[PDB]
């Protein structure tokens, strides 16, 4: 069933799954007409499909012209993101499919559902966890491809960068959700910390800086104060 | 008008007769059931005063044979039989005419009700989703599943209504996923009416039968059918005017029987709710909203 607190290390175990979200993939900005009304004008999206536990990252960019004379916009990006991702599935090797899909919005269960009847072995999943992956478009690099895109595009991306290199995935699943987490209660604050100190880079082939196990400690504490800060500043504690 | 003798009643049962019961005393010199409308299937249904567990019955047509009922007291229940030899039939039931040891179906000129209930439905289609083919009768008890049930034991016993499912690739065209899932017409005319069923009466028919069961023997699977097949009608956008108002006409004569008590348990609030106000044809449903909005106001 759902995915909860209690069953959490089912992610970093050796069945492949994919966390699916849609927050991004229809995405608008409202506007005030000449004649005083209001309307909106969409701005490319993406799907974002991520491995928890091999950090691979499925960026399906969705390009404004997919919404072009359609309409129930927001319902159809649910579909959209289903027909997407059900053709990533059957892009992939047997041996590369997921055996799980965990959705970040219930609202995705029916479309994605419907979507993959021809894999009745694969199992669809809500959660009950809050996860950050709406601040996707907080990461520079993933911001900039999704929205220099002038048709449908599939990017991949390892979301974290070298790291299995010396932590676990339930570590950087961890650094990870921390960072999108900061990134989202207060952007510019968490981005002022990643890249405070000019002389850490980011590498080409990276989205985040290239700190020390030291650094990234120093860093981690930030982020939590941080969350910690903003949820003071917003309940007066 | 026919009739269904009963050799005797050994055991205290309420009896029922379509919407009609009546209790029977342990011993009780009752030998039938008189005046029987030709022309419709019935249901002869009881109910032991003992173990009201497992409400159970016949469907039977008096066009297709002299049907009796006679106490079996190893299973331990009313059994329906058929009589071949029409000479003793009829000399029975003379008798017991005679002796006015008899309940007469008891009908009101002005009432339509079983009629209105029982429309579409067939002895042959009811004998294809209850197998037993050396009887021209059927039995239907409260316990029994239907094949969609077991898919999620015992194959003999089942109730083997048309399976419906809203995400299954029999509903839903490689291609046409969202919008075959958000407006089933091609589920509803394609697949059900022209593949599978043939013809609207058929598929009111099998409706019809499933509410029977569900309101008579509190099946709970037939209530799941009743609900889906009236669900994929309503989720329809394309649906032949004259199913619309013959369907409005069903349902309204279901509310209009089914007794105050068990609306609790039988009606399920999401199809109602999405059916009178929510679905493609929310608008075209008149009596039975005006009744549901009248009887049930709790339910909505
Ligand atoms: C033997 C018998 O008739 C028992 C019984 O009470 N069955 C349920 C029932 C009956 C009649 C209507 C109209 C609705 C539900």
């Amino acid at each position: 069933g759902a995915m909860n607190s209690s069953n959490y290390a089912e992610l970093f175990n050796n069945d492949i799954k994919l966390f699916v979200d849609d927050t991004n993939v229809y995405r608008v900005t409202v506007h005030k007409t000449f004649e005083g009304n209001v309307a909106t004008k969409a701005i490319n999206g993406c799907i974002f499909t991520l491995n928890p536990k091999t950090g691979h990252l499925f960026l399906k960019i969705i390009h404004t012209s997919v919404w072009a004379g359609q309409k129930r916009l927001s319902q159809l990006a649910k579909w959209k993101t289903a027909e997407e991702v059900s053709a990533l599935v059957r892009s992939l090797p047997k041996e590369e499919q997921p055996k799980q899909i965990i959705v970040t919005r219930k609202a995705m269960l029916d479309p994605l559902e419907v979507h993959m009847l021809d894999f009745p072995n694969i199992a669809i999943r809500p959660t009950e966890l809050r996860l950050p992956f709406s601040a996707a478009m907080s990461i520079d690099k993933l911001s900039d491809v999704v929205m220099k895109a002038t048709e449908p595009q599939m990017v991949l991306f390892n979301i974290y960068d070298d790291w299995l290199d010396r932590i676990s995935s339930y570590t950087a699943f961890s650094r990870l959700t921390l960072l999108l987490r900061a990134l989202k209660t207060n952007e510019e604050s968490a981005k002022m910390i990643l890249l405070s100190d000019p002389t850490i880079t980011i590498k080409s082939y990276h989205l985040w800086p290239s700190f020390t196990d030291e650094q990234w400690i120093t860093i981690e504490s930030q982020m939590r104060d941080l969350i910690l800060t903003e949820y003071g500043r917003k309940y007066n504690v | 008008m026919n009739t269904v003798p009963f050799t005797s009643a050994p055991i205290e049962v309420t009896i029922g007769i379509d919407q009609y019961s009546f209790n029977v005393k342990e011993n009780q010199p009752f030998h039938g059931i008189k005046d029987i409308p030709i022309g419709h299937v019935h249901v002869i249904h009881f109910q032991h005063a003992d173990n009201s567990s497992m409400r159970y019955g016949y469907w039977f047509d008096c066009r297709m044979g002299n049907f009796y009922i006679q106490y079996d007291p190893k299973d331990g229940l009313y059994k329906m039989m058929e009589e071949r030899d029409g000479a003793k039939f009829e000399n029975i039931v003379h008798n017991f005419k005679e002796r006015q040891m008899m309940v007469s179906y008891p009908k009101i000129d002005e009432d339509d009700t079983w009629y209105n209930l029982t429309e579409f439905v067939q002895m042959d289609k009811i004998r294809k989703i209850v197998r037993k083919d050396e009887n021209q009768f059927s039995y239907v008890d409260s316990s029994m599943t239907t094949v969609q049930e077991n898919e999620l034991s015992d194959p003999a016993h089942s109730l083997n209504y048309t399976v419906i499912n809203f995400k299954s690739r029999e509903a839903i065209r490689p291609g046409h996923e969202m919008e075959d899932f958000l407006d089933k017409s091609y589920y509803l005319n394609t697949v059900m009416l022209q593949g599978i069923f043939k013809n609207s009466s058929n598929y009111f028919g099998e409706l019809q039968f499933a509410f029977l069961n569900a309101m008579f023997f509190g099946n709970y699977g037939s209530s799941l059918q009743w609900h889906a097949m009236i669900e994929l009608i309503c989720s329809s956008a394309t649906v032949p005017k004259h199913m619309l108002d013959k369907l409005d006409e069903i349902l309204y004569y279901q509310i209009k029987t089914l007794p105050e008590q068990y609306s609790d348990i039988l009606l399920n609030e999401r199809v109602w709710n999405i059916c009178l106000y929510s679905s493609f044809q929310k608008n075209s449903l008149h009596n039975t909203e005006k009744i549901m909005e009248n009887k049930y106001p709790e339910l909505l």
